[PDB]
């Protein structure tokens, strides 16, 4: 439900206030049962996540255990690998920036705890190129850990071998995709591959590979070291566990709090963070999972709590759980319009739907903000939207269509008036 | 842009096609009502005078006028020419 | 921080890294 | 890349003189059977027609592409 | 996306990794599996950018040589990513985040202030070559929606006057306290932490026999 | 708001072929 | 017998494991409309003009890259797989420059046909088109690349048949331009094949620029005499002078390709 | 000689045609008339060229006057546009 | 108006001309542009059906309002590109009025 206890808050060093470095980490006791866990077995680790029923902490939601289970199949003579994507291009995902800037070890032991679960030879962490600062913090942390012998061959005084590496991103949101990151590592252009060859079977350097949101890798060790069931209790049904929530825009105290999942949307701005700037009635709309997920208008805001099942009932996605809030002084139409501008400046262009479709919606959306376009065009953008939604090679085209669909779904009268406003002044 | 059609005809004529096929089993090789709602009784060449006489002089099927007689030539078919008699 | 510090950390963690497989 | 024009057997005749009309520079010809491309549906039915009409034939066997195995992942190996 | 050879930006310019740089080069490679030096392109191309911001056609060709890859390969990587600059950026490249999260926090409000202070249009270098302003997209520090990235400095919660203090510090002197401004630090509920105030539970706590 | 100017056709085509011009001096 | 059984609108054909959904339709005889998929070129999935709907399945799959599985019935003429083509063709055409009476791949266009058979009667793009900058790739290939549908066939051929990796994609977004970043001519034998392999008329042949138009060309099948491989070729003659020689497929000798010399 | 050559060689017997007659030859060569036209300066990177008309001119194509190095020429009007 | 021939040698007007009357062999005109070197009607084969004026995407070939052009000989009816272009350099004051008069209905 809500009011996650500090005693249950995984990322204790959030907000810093501790030594993100190892000695702070030791007081955190992050490396407490690592040898034991690995000793227990890879099968024991996946039992822990299956019991946890953790969902993907990245924009896509899938059982974390089943995804890791897939490349637990016997090696075919190719080294298995771990890829941690610290890229978070999605607006409002400062969620991950926290775990690299702070509590970097949380992720380092997440990597080896996760590594033996998939039997990965090594893990590469792709941080956003922008986070040069963040990249500096982690390898200082990674360097500490090996010096200790926590990672490396015979890591944590155990038979198992692991090596952790950090890879420089280069300002691309699409590099965040499950497969495209792999291609970026491989050194080719960051263009996603098709799903038929699933990442596990075909991978980074053509070997089995797996990709996890940094939050997903980070919570593993604590979910196993601590009781996974313990975590499970926090979640709701399929939904489970605490996921960091970032609230940004039109709220009195924008902040990232790792409060519990399944939180009433009205409650998290009202109780933690900062109540919606201007009052809870000054809420034109809420973007729950970030730019990719459709915004939900106030009417439904207070009604649904934050969890992926509840949101999909609501037609929106928990995604990165980045809450972007809009007051009534905003231009709903120009707000979403810049997100389509966010996607035309960013989609790879590999696939026909997304390439021309996202540019086509950008042109129509800019006209919509001006009000130059006629009212009949508004549903035509509906139809352009679903052509892009099911036909794209990756999910970004999936993502571009949803905000457009949300604007037409709940704010169709406002766009018509902008249509009307321009027609009147001629 | 989809023809205004009557299904009554397809059925009525289909039924006549079975009638003609039953009345003349010896000469008719295939009867089919096309989707243009027209009927085509394909007869063995020997049935040319029998089949047309039955249609010209039968109370339940009087086909008094010969609209036209023409011969499509499909060179592939062994019997190239396909004489076609349209009756009203 | 400086432009070359991130890569110098990599320069440093080379030894830390054990050997890499070859295809 | 349309394969709908490579499915029916054609019987075309030899290419004789195509010359130039002195007055306007157009292409002129005296081969009455020049624009002739009969279309059959099988080798058997074309040889039959040519033999039927007394022409000489030069049958050329069909050349369907063989099956070439294609896989997306293959280009990701190393 | 076409490199029309120009005297300044052309193959003529000689590029070569400093003895120190070449060292760095190797470090990167080994990170990748053997015989996969190809992957080194992005990280290496980055060090060519570290060496020189311009990174001219000559520099890319050099990268291809070092990693043994086909030049076109490197050219494709450089063009795809915004991080690499194929033109001479200014000494201080100021990038203002203008995605919707920041906009709603008047990120644009920052823009107008910076254009006037730099006294220049958005997208080009100052005559002084001192600063270069560009309207970059989300930088991943949405919590502090007002935000500008100055050569990694990554400042935040910036207000016209805040940027004012910052731009003056860059123009005279250096290292202008890069980071948030209001003192909200990184993602602190401004009013109060509201959480994590309780002391760390300590190692072992909650193990619950896993 | 007999005549000499009679249209006469051409072959406006640029002659579409070129014959070898034999060598000018013998061998 | 590792044949696996899969249904093409019911014909229930049996195919080797690992055949693509597009390939399964071919043996029944159906043709998936396709761009960016060439039989002897790697599958890329760029166009996604081949989206089909396997049965009782949530979304449309790419017939060029999806390995057909056991007992999936492909529905190639469903109400969905036509909205998956009526809506893609909307996009390819949206940024396309209307100069079909300039594009000498007039009747030789795999993009007007598929528009003219599987695409849409009208246009809804009431906005502004894009334009790219014509560059010089050589004296044999005229790249009026504002025509390009970014299908990456050229990039692959240049890299998988001819080993000349000079061509490549540059830039992201709608701005992706498929060409040679620096202006270096595409000099190699096997060069002219790009013309034949680009279904769009973006880059076409410069000598045969505007001498003819394909419906007129009478096509006589003959043999290559310039080189001893004896590559099969089709000589396209109009009113009695040869206008172009393009390859005709011989599995064993020239499988759809001919030399720069003999063209 | 027509704008496209065609001039008969003195020996050509194909010259009798014009005896007691003459030769229909247009004096207004479009190679030059189009050169006697001002390069259309523009502000935008890309420009249209409906052929100076909507439905009375030529199909509408957008030309990329992006390089001053080259004045885009609509393939239909032969009009050069000066960025 | 500028003076540039409108015909860009599409061959969209002999592919429809049912009387098979038109031969428009073309080249690049040495400006880099695209124009005819050849154009033709045999006016003793044409049927005045106007399938060439409605197919032309540029309004180059039209079918003017002349009907007093009888000839004492057969050769004066095989029009060339220069008896059609100066012909069109004659009636353009009289054609365009009728095009502008009927363009909407077409
Ligand atoms: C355009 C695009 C951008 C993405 N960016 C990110 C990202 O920045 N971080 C991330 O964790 N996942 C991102 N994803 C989702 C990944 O494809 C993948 O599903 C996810 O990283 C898996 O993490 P999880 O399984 O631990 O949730 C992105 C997906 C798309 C289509
Ligand atoms: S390619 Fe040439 S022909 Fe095919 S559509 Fe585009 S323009 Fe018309
Ligand atoms: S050029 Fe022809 S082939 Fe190369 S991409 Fe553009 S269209 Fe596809
Ligand atoms: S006349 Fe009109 S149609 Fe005939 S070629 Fe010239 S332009 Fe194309
Ligand atoms: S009018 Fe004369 S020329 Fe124009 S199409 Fe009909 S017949 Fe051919
Ligand atoms: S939008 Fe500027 S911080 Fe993400
Ligand atoms: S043809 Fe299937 S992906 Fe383009
Ligand atoms: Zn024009």
């Amino acid at each position: 439900f809500g009011s996650l206890k500090d005693e249950d808050r995984i990322f204790t060093n959030l907000y810093g206030r501790h030594d993100w470095r190892l000695k702070g980490a030791l007081r955190r006791g992050d490396w407490y049962k690592t040898k034991e866990i690995l000793l227990k077995g890879p099968d024991w680790i996946l039992g822990e996540m299956k019991t946890s029923g953790l969902r993907g902490r990245g924009g896509a939601g899938f059982p974390t255990g089943l995804k890791w289970s897939f490349m637990n199949k016997p090696s075919d003579g190719r080294p298995k690998y771990l890829v941690v994507n610290a890229d978070e291009g999605e607006p409002g995902t400062c969620k991950d920036r926290e775990i690299m800037r702070h509590d970097p070890h949380k992720l380092v032991e997440g990597c080896l705890v996760g590594g033996r679960a998939m039997g990965a030879r090594a893990a590469y962490i792709y941080i956003r190129g922008e986070f040069y600062n963040e990249a500096s913090n982690l390898q200082v942390a990674i360097r500490e850990a090996y010096e200790a012998g926590l990672i490396g061959k015979n890591a944590c005084g155990s038979d198992y071998d692991f090596d952790v590496f950090v890879v420089r991103g280069a300002g691309a949101y699409i590099c965040g995709e499950e497969t495209a990151l792999i291609e970026s590592i491989e050194g080719k252009q960051g263009k996603p591959r098709l799903k038929p060859p699933f990442p596990a079977d075909v991978g980074v350097f053509g070997c089995p590979t797996t990709v996890a949101n940094v939050e997903t890798v980070a919570v593993s060790p604590t979910i196993c070291r601590r009781g996974g069931t313990w975590f499970a209790g926090f979640g709701r049904e399929r939904n489970s566990g605490t996921k960091l929530f970032n609230i940004s825009g039109h709220v009195n105290h924008p902040c990232t709090v790792e409060e519990e999942m399944s939180v009433p949307l009205k409650e998290l701005i009202e109780k933690h963070a900062g109540g919606v700037t201007g009052g809870w009635d000054n809420l034109l709309a809420v973007i729950p999972g970030g730019s990719s997920t459709p915004l939900i208008p106030k009417s439904v805001c207070e009604t649904v709590l934050m969890d992926f099942d509840a949101l999909v009932q609501a037609q929106t996605g928990l995604g990165t759980a980045a809450v972007i809030v809009m007051d009534r002084s905003t231009d709903i139409v120009k707000a979403i319009a810049r997100l389509i501008e966010f996607y035309k400046h960013e989609s790879c262009g590999q696939c026909t739907p997304c390439r021309e479709g996202v540019d086509w919606m950008n042109k129509v959306m800019a006209r919509f903000v001006k009000g130059d376009a006629r009212p009949a065009e508004i549903d035509s953008l509906w139809e352009i939207s679903k052509q892009i939604e099911g036909h794209t090679i990756c999910a970004l085209g999936d993502g571009a269509a949803w905000p457009v669909q949300g604007l037409i779904r709940h704010f169709r009268p406002e766009l018509e008036d902008r249509m009307q406003r321009f027609a009147q002044q001629h | 842009t989809v023809r205004p059609r009557s299904d009554v005809t397809h059925k009525q004529l289909s039924a006549f096609g079975e009638y003609v096929a039953e009345i003349l089993p010896k000469y008719v090789q295939q009867v089919q009502v096309s989707c243009l709602d027209e009927l085509e009784i394909c007869i063995h060449p020997d049935g040319v005078i029998p089949t047309l006489t039955f249609l010209r002089d039968h109370t339940n099927a009087q086909f008094k006028s010969l609209a036209d007689l023409t011969a499509v030539d499909v060179p592939t078919r062994q019997n190239r020419f396909e004489i076609v008699y349209n009756l009203l | 921080y400086n432009t070359y510090t991130f890569l110098d950390l990599n320069l440093d963690l080379s030894k830390f890294r054990l050997p890499q497989p070859s295809s | 890349s349309g394969v709908n024009n490579t499915k029916k057997w054609k019987m075309e005749f030899d290419t004789r003189e195509r010359w130039e009309n002195p007055l306007m520079g157009w292409a002129s010809t005296a081969d009455p059977l020049s624009n002739m491309v009969l279309t059959f549906s099988a080798k058997e039915d074309a040889i039959a027609f040519a033999e039927k009409n007394g022409w000489s034939y030069d049958v050329e066997e069909k050349k369907v592409p063989k099956p070439k195995s294609k896989s997306y992942g293959a280009n990701f190996s190393w | 996306f076409v490199h029309r050879d120009t005297p300044e930006n052309n193959p003529d310019t000689p590029f070569d990794f400093t003895p120190e740089n070449y060292k760095r080069i190797e470090a990167i490679v080994k990170n990748y599996p053997e015989g996969h030096q190809a992957a080194a392109v992005l990280p290496v191309l980055d060090l060519a950018q570290r060496q020189n911001g311009w990174l001219p056609i000559s520099a890319m060709n050099k990268v291809a040589e070092v990693l043994q890859v086909p030049p076109m390969r490197v050219y494709e990587v450089a063009t795809f990513y915004t991080m690499y600059n194929r033109k001479p950026v200014g000494k201080y490249h100021i990038q203002v985040c203008t995605t919707t999260p920041c906009m709603l926090r008047d990120s644009d409000s920052i823009l107008e202030t910076l254009q006037r202070k730099l006294g220049i249009k958005v997208g080009e270098t100052t005559p002084d070559k001192l600063f270069t302003l560009i309207e970059v997209e989300c930088l991943g520090a949405c919590v502090n929606a007002p935000m500008v990235q100055i050569n990694d400095n990554y400042y935040e919660d910036l207000t016209p006057k805040d940027i004012e203090e910052i731009i003056d510090e860059l123009k005279a002197g250096k290292v202008p306290k890069p980071g948030p401004r209001s003192g909200r630090f990184c993602c602190e509920p401004a009013g109060g932490l509201t959480s994590l105030t309780e002391p760390p539970k300590g190692p072992g706590f909650g193990v619950q026999a896993g | 708001p007999a005549t000499p100017e009679q249209y006469v056709p051409y072959s406006t085509t640029r002659k579409k072929i070129h014959e070898w011009v034999p060598p000018s001096t013998p061998y | 017998s590792n044949l696996i059984e899969v249904f093409v609108d019911g014909q229930s054909v049996m195919v080797e494991p690992g055949t693509t959904v597009l390939q399964a339709c071919e043996k029944v005889g159906m043709q998936i409309p396709r761009f960016c998929y060439h039989e002897r070129l790697s599958v890329a999935g760029n166009c996604r003009m081949c989206l089909v709907e396997i049965e009782k399945a949530p979304k449309v799959v790419a017939a060029c890259a999806m390995p057909v599985m056991k007992g999936w019935n492909i529905l190639t003429n469903s109400e969905k797989s036509k909205k998956a083509r009526e809506g893609v063709m909307e996009f390819l055409l949206a940024n396309h420059p209307l100069d079909c009476p300039i594009c000498d791949q007039g009747g030789e266009c795999d993009l007007q046909d598929q528009s003219m058979m599987f695409g849409s009667d009208r246009s809804r793009f009431l906005e502004g088109k894009r334009a790219v900058e014509d560059k010089n790739i050589g004296p044999l290939v005229k790249t009026i690349m504002t025509r390009c549908i970014q299908c990456t066939r050229c990039i692959r051929f240049a890299s998988e048949i001819a080993g000349v990796d000079d061509l490549g994609t540059t830039g992201r977004g709608n701005d992706m331009q498929v060409g040679t970043y620096i202006e270096k001519m595409f000099m190699s034998e096997l060069s002219g094949n790009v013309i034949d392999i680009c279904p769009v008329g973006a880059l076409t042949s410069k000598p045969y620029a505007f001498t003819a138009r394909p419906w007129e060309t009478r096509k006589t099948e003959s043999i290559d005499v310039m080189d001893a491989v004896g590559s099969n070729i089709v000589v396209s003659t109009r009113t009695g002078e040869v206008m172009r020689i393009l390859p005709r497929m011989h599995e064993d000798i020239n499988e759809e390709w001919i030399s720069d010399k003999t063209r | 000689i027509t704008h496209t050559g065609q001039v008969y060689d003195e020996k050509d017997y194909r010259r009798v045609r014009f005896v007691d007659r003459q030769k229909e030859v247009n004096e207004n060569f479009a190679i030059d008339l189009i050169a006697q036209q001002p390069v259309n300066e523009v502000e935008h990177r890309i420009i249209a060229c409906d052929g100076g008309g909507g439905a009375l001119g030529h199909p509408k194509v957008y030309i990329n006057l992006d390089k001053e190095t080259k004045t885009g020429t609509c393939g239909y009007c032969g009009l050069q546009f000066k960025q | 108006p500028s003076g540039e021939e409108r015909c860009i040698a599409c061959k969209l007007c002999e592919a429809i001309c049912p009387a098979q009357a038109i031969t428009i062999e073309a080249e690049p005109r040495a400006d880099g542009s695209r124009r005819t070197t050849r154009y033709d009607i045999d006016m003793t084969k044409c049927i005045y059906c106007g399938f060439c004026q409605e197919a032309c995407p540029v309004d180059a070939i039209v079918e003017g309002p002349n009907f007093e052009f009888s000839t004492e000989t057969h050769e004066e009816l095989l029009y060339n590109k220069e008896k059609l272009l100066n012909n069109g350099d004659k009636w353009e004051a009289e054609i365009a009025a009728n095009i502008q008069a009927d363009y909407l209905y077409r």
